[PDB]
């Protein structure tokens, strides 16, 4: 009587007094134990949960607190110490990530079988970017493409803190510099990152900022 | 007569694609003096 | 009378399992001069 | 007439998502002294 009811993140299906499907909050107790350490998530408070589920089903039956307003899901992994982003490293960084983007892209060009991962246009900027048994003339697209992926709620040319999650979270525990690098991109401190903020952050002159690449 | 109950849910999906290759390793220590 | 046809195909199977971590990053760049 | 037999199973679910990203590669070697 239930299979056909899908409830939002945090809720499950339980039958009401008339046997008719409804949605209530989940018993955190009843989620899959982490298949490893990766399945765990950290929290604003250096406080570990066993999985995504475990954070939802906790947070689900919540709302409108002030000690909870300053509490949000910080990143994947369990809660570990994160060393300070030294200035030496925080510089050496955009150069590493942007490279990593290049690869991230290229490692997609391969998997993409029918525009499911890259359009055709892109697949052909990567083509012209791959073929290089030869430096700056590559990163341009990556960075953009990345920004594309993020700015989406809502698409406006700016990057909300929440819009970063999907990159900040899975990344912090492999790159202590991450949290730092993203707040010191927002030059003007608009608490948002605009394409300009975001391109110049990765060492990309404003003459290459082609707002059509997102 | 009545058409019997819908089939059962099918086969689980395949395994996913492997994640993305990590960041390139940090910088190198500046050579001896 | 004798039984009638067999019900329709059931639901799509569920999502597959997540792939494995990704090849380690390439080697870091030497600590120049 | 009674209800027929249940039908085929639903088509196979969808390939699971990718996996976490990889570890940062190894620290680069030292250079000019
Ligand atoms: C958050 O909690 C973690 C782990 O519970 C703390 O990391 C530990 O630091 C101590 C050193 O004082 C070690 O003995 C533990 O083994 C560490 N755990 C790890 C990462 O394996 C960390 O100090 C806390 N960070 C804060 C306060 O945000
Ligand atoms: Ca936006």
């Amino acid at each position: 009587p239930c299979q056909n009811h899908h409830c939002k993140h945090g809720k499950v299906c339980e039958l009401d007094e008339n046997n008719t499907p409804m949605c209530v909050c989940q018993d955190p107790t009843s989620c899959p134990a982490p298949i490893g350490e990766f399945e765990k998530v950290c929290s604003n408070d250096n406080k570990t949960f066993d999985s995504s589920c475990h954070f939802f089903a906790t947070k689900c039956t919540l709302e409108g607190t002030k000690k909870g307003h300053k509490l949000h899901l910080d990143y994947i992994g369990p809660c570990k110490y994160i060393p300070p982003c030294l200035d030496s490293e925080l510089t050496e960084f955009p150069l590493r990530m942007r490279d990593w983007l290049k690869n991230v892209l290229v490692t997609l060009y391969e998997r993409d079988e029918d525009n499911n991962l890259l359009t055709e246009k892109q697949k052909l900027r990567v083509k012209k970017i791959h073929e290089n048994e030869k430096n700056y003339n590559m990163y341009i697209f990556p960075v953009h493409w990345q920004f594309g992926q993020l700015d989406q709620h809502p698409i406006d040319g700016y990057l909300s803190h929440t819009e970063l999650a999907p990159l900040r979270a899975p990344l912090i525990p492999m790159e202590h510099c991450t949290t730092r690098f993203f707040e010191t991109c927002d030059l003007d401190n608009d608490k948002y990152i605009a394409l300009d903020e975001w391109a110049g952050c990765f060492g990309i002159k404003q003459k290459d900022i082609d707002k059509d690449l997102v | 007569g009545p058409p019997g109950p819908p089939g059962p849910p099918g086969p689980s999906g395949p395994r996913g694609q492997p994640g993305v290759m990590g960041f390139p390793g940090p910088k190198g220590p500046p050579g001896a003096p």
